[PDB]
């Protein structure tokens, strides 16, 4: 079956010093919001809380998540992430607005959960 | 709250309400359930649970802050900074057929440090 | 006062060896008067009281224990294949200087043979740290199945739940045979509502009463033998007492599943009031296997975000 | 009325380490609202009307202000 691999690395490390990585399965793509929903990860943080979010819409820069090498099968901003979140890394996105697009697909995403509240930086590579 | 608060005020509103129009009554008595809702959940979301900002599940500086040594002591390091992309998890784990498990992406994940600005203190009275 | 020799050794200004009734013994005391009763030459701690209310008498008991029975109550590591490894009581210190009087730290050695158990209590301001290190030396690949079962007793009985293992599978699991159990795995087992062999459900809900028997471990290690995604079981939850407000939190390092056990109504039979569960990260369902030669690193950690 | 308002706030905001209910209900407040879907429409709705201030403020500021 067609399964992304997901990695969904947490915000805060390990007390030991090595960041922990959960490796979620959901199949395909539909919003990035409801397969962390659904796969029991945490999206919001401190915003979790019921009235803490706008239940999927985009009108609120809660669900933000660090996104690296996430420019192979996903969505563009849908001026949403562009506005809501404007002076950031330009890696970061809302999972609901962002979409890894389509049931037909494999890739190895890895997503920082939480950019806010996290210590690491990840080093990026500089594209082109 | 009748006894150790105000509620004689509200009492008498909706006492003038109700025999006056069966419109604004009823619905002024659910918008007063509704101030009671808004304004239990102002409390529980101010004053009632764990503080939401130096909570060890959120704050990654926070457990940079706490552990200002690791849980093995004199091993596994010396002290470990620029932790790479252990997707593997250094388990050499195979690939099944998949997309991609390597690439030309290398790239560390540099935590911060500790044992700089450790207090962090706490919301004391003013 | 062999207890005199480690602290004109390695004794420092948060750790106070103690010796009393033939038993050695350390007290760790962070700054914030945090209290942890290591049991010295058994590698169990009995009691850990770090500040949760902001009193002098902030301090909470959080393990379970007996007055009495030092040998029945509280966390103790251990180590099995199929047999217990490390029922030798030869456990002595290796270093104790870790740091001044925020965060302490004693980390204790023994030996199985090819098996170098060194292992390490480690006091912060809001967590115990438990930490366990194997290290082969002979030419045989020890296929051991580690283990740290906890005990955290509970003000009220009807207030018992973990708070965050949804999603995963969990199955039935009798635990490991521990010297220093409070219940045994035919006892764990019996007079439930989950059956008795490694029967699978998923777990629907947030936070799980563990007002019954049934007790079980968290996560899917057949799922592992893939090394996929596999969905990786979530290694954090906030165990809560809800007699009184305060909640606590494991997280493991470098184990796979976690072992809950819940008591059900057999409190009764050994002890008599703050009902407890039986919680712990091991590799069971799938041992480790090391090298001829290599080290294995598994940790565990009790947090408290209360303070 | 009021003190239902209190319940409601209660189940949903207060945690379960130090709230004053019996664990077997505060276990089925979620196991009977686990789907988030039919919650999905009403917390989306009263959070974009707060956020959006009834959408007066943005007609205000749009055919009365700038209007003008
Ligand atoms: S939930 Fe409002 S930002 Fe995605």
């Amino acid at each position: 079956p067609p399964a992304v691999d997901f990695a969904f690395v947490h915000s805060v490390l390990l007390p030991d010093g090595t960041p922990d990585v959960h490796w979620r399965r959901a199949n395909g793509g539909q919003k990035l919001r409801d397969i962390m929903l659904d796969s029991n990860i945490e999206l919001y943080g401190p915003y979790s809380k019921p009235l803490s979010n706008c239940a999927g819409v985009g009108t609120c820069a809660t669900c933000m998540v660090e996104i690296v090498n996430g420019k192979e099968l996903l969505n563009p901003r849908t001026d949403i992430e562009k506005e809501k979140l404007k002076r950031k890394p330009k890696n970061w996105r809302l999972a609901c607005q962002t979409n890894v697009g389509n049931p037909d697909s494999t890739g190895l995403v890895v997503i920082q959960q939480l950019p806010e509240w996290k210590a690491h930086e990840w080093n990026i590579p500089k594209n082109i | 709250i009748p006894p150790l608060a105000c509620f004689w005020s509200k009492d008498e509103i909706l006492n003038d309400s109700l025999l006056f129009s069966p419109i604004f009554a009823i619905i002024a008595c659910s918008t007063a359930g509704l101030t009671a809702f808004y304004m239990f959940r102002i409390y529980l979301l101010t004053f009632e649970g764990h503080l939401n900002t130096y909570f060890l599940n959120y704050s990654g500086k926070k457990s940079g802050s706490f552990y200002s040594l690791s849980l093995w002591g004199k091993e596994e390091e010396k002290k470990l900074t620029m932790n790479n992309t252990k997707r593997a998890s250094f388990f050499c784990n195979k690939t099944y057929k998949i997309s991609n498990n390597v690439r030309n992406q290398i790239f560390i994940t540099v935590e911060n440090f500790g044992l700089n600005t450790r207090t962090f203190y706490y919301p004391h009275e003013s | 006062i062999n207890t005199e020799k480690l602290e004109d050794k390695f004794g420092r200004k948060g750790i106070k060896f103690s010796e009393s009734n033939n038993i050695p013994m350390v007290e760790l005391k962070v700054r914030n008067g945090s209290s942890l009763k290591l049991s010295l030459s058994d590698a169990h701690v009995l009691s850990y009281k770090p500040k949760v209310y902001w009193k002098d008498e902030g301090f909470e008991e959080v393990l379970y224990t007996v007055d009495g029975d030092e040998s029945r109550g509280g966390v103790g590591v251990v180590i099995v294949n199929g047999s217990s490894v490390i029922s030798g009581c030869d456990w002595s210190v290796k270093d104790t200087d870790s740091d001044a009087i925020d965060a302490l730290q004693i980390e204790l050695s023994c030996t199985a043979g090819v098996l170098d158990i060194t292992y390490i209590v480690s006091l912060y301001p809001v967590s115990m740290a438990t930490a366990l290190v194997v290290k082969n030396n002979g030419r045989k690949p020890v296929t051991l199945k580690p283990g740290i079962m906890s005990y955290l007793r509970f003000k009220k009985r009807s207030g018992a739940g973990i708070q965050g293992l949804k999603g995963c599978s969990y199955c039935p699991n009798p635990p490991l045979s521990s010297p220093f159990e409070l219940l045994s795995p035919s006892e764990a087992m019996k007079a439930e509502e989950g059956e008795k062999p490694g029967i699978w459900a998923v777990e629907d809900s947030v936070i799980t009463l563990l007002e019954k028997k049934m007790s079980r471990i968290y996560g899917a290690p057949p799922a592992e033998r893939l090394k996929a995604v596999y969905n990786t079981p979530p290694s954090k939850f906030e165990t809560i007492d809800q007699g009184r407000g305060l909640f606590f939190r494991m997280i493991r390092i470098g184990f796979e599943e976690m072992y809950v056990g819940s008591p059900g109504s057999m409190w009764d039979k050994y002890g008599k009031q703050h009902y407890f569960v039986c919680t712990g990260p091991t590799s069971m369902l799938v041992p480790v296997d090391v090298a001829s030669g290599e080290t294995w690193r598994g940790a565990m950690v009790i947090e408290h975000d209360n303070l | 009325i009021a003190f239902f308002g209190i319940f409601i706030a209660y189940c949903l905001y207060k945690p379960f380490y130090s709230s004053l209910l019996n664990l077997t209900l505060l276990n089925s407040f979620q196991k009977w609202n686990s789907k988030r879907i039919h919650w999905e429409k009403l917390i989306n709705f009263v959070y974009n009307w707060s956020y959006n201030r009834g959408y007066i403020d943005s007609f205000f500021k749009t055919s009365l202000i700038e209007s003008i």
